């Protein structure tokens, strides 16, 4: 649903941990009093269907355009003309309702600042911040990495508001595996799915 | 020889790091007194 | 053209809904409701833009296999392939490469 990297700010340790992708949580809260119609399904479904119906009027006045081209063109090679023109205007209908379900169903969110891309992620799938369950953490078995990983997850459940008394169950895979040096994700990513 | 610039410090403090990461509208100002960009609790966060 | 008439007639439907919406609720917090709804509906109108501007203009020939990514890449500015003047190879100064 997302995959997102960061980096963390200034300093001179390389090694360091760093709350960087903590901005997979950015969301803007000045004026929240009340809810957006975008995080609404509903509406986003109604956009979408209106979308549709244009999109047919289109494809139709195209196909009533195409008919008087193919009135016009002469009749010999009328029957590769209209497949070839039938090809693309059904290419573009196809990419007209794609950008629309873009649009309304998957990048509903990528322009508004009131929807982090972790609150966004979940949403085009109906989840809430609430059904996060899991959190596979890195859990390398350090401290500065344990303690920034947590408090990262922390951040990110204060800010996307989630309810209280619902922590994230964290899952640490390197207890039992170990640390690899890039396989890491490869391998939290398999006990996650 | 300064076309590198190290820059010691981030545009933000520490305490105020977690709100600039949280906050996608927060922007840099200019700062009246070090005349630097960081930044700013006010712009933090903000309706305007 | 035919895109950017249909958004505009979508923003003024949304703008007289919001209307009505904004009727119905009490006016104590009327000015509030307003701002954040007329910020989310230039919000989306921008998106719609955007994206027929990227259906029509950037990616129209993504999903068209009659143009490969070169043509398309130089035709979104109206180049055409003659118009890709100078190649910088490579050039490492082996046989096979």
């Amino acid at each position: 649903a997302m995959a997102a990297t960061a980096t963390d700010k200034i300093g001179r340790s390389v090694p360091a941990p760093g709350k960087g992708i903590l901005t997979t949580a950015r969301e803007h809260h000045s004026s929240v009093k009340y809810a957006s119609p975008n995080l609404n399904m509903k509406y986003r479904k109604r956009q979408l269907v209106t979308r549709e119906a244009q999109i047919k009027d289109w494809v139709e006045n195209e196909l009533e355009a195409l008919k008087l081209e193919a009135e016009e063109i002469p009749s010999e090679d009328q029957n590769e003309f209209l497949l070839e023109r039938t090809r693309e205007i059904h290419n573009e209908a196809e990419s007209q309702l794609r950008a629309a379900q873009q649009q309304w169903g998957n990048d509903f969110y990528k322009r508004d600042p009131r929807i982090a891309p972790l609150r966004g992620a979940l949403a085009t799938y109906g989840l809430t911040i609430d059904d996060l369950g899991v959190a596979s953490f890195h859990g390398t078995s350090t401290k500065a990495n344990d303690k920034n990983e947590s408090a990262t997850i922390n951040e990110m459940m204060k800010h996307l508001g989630r309810s209280e008394g619902n922590p994230v169950i964290g899952v640490f895979q390197k207890f039992l595996t170990g640390h690899p040096k890039g396989a890491a994700g490869a391998w939290m990513m398999n006990g996650a799915l | 020889n300064k076309l590198f610039v190290s820059k010691e410090h981030a545009p933000y403090t520490d305490e105020l790091e977690e709100d600039v990461y949280l906050d996608p509208l927060a922007r840099v100002s200019k700062d009246k007194k070090s005349g630097s960009l960081t930044f700013n609790s006010k712009n933090i966060q903000s309706k305007d």
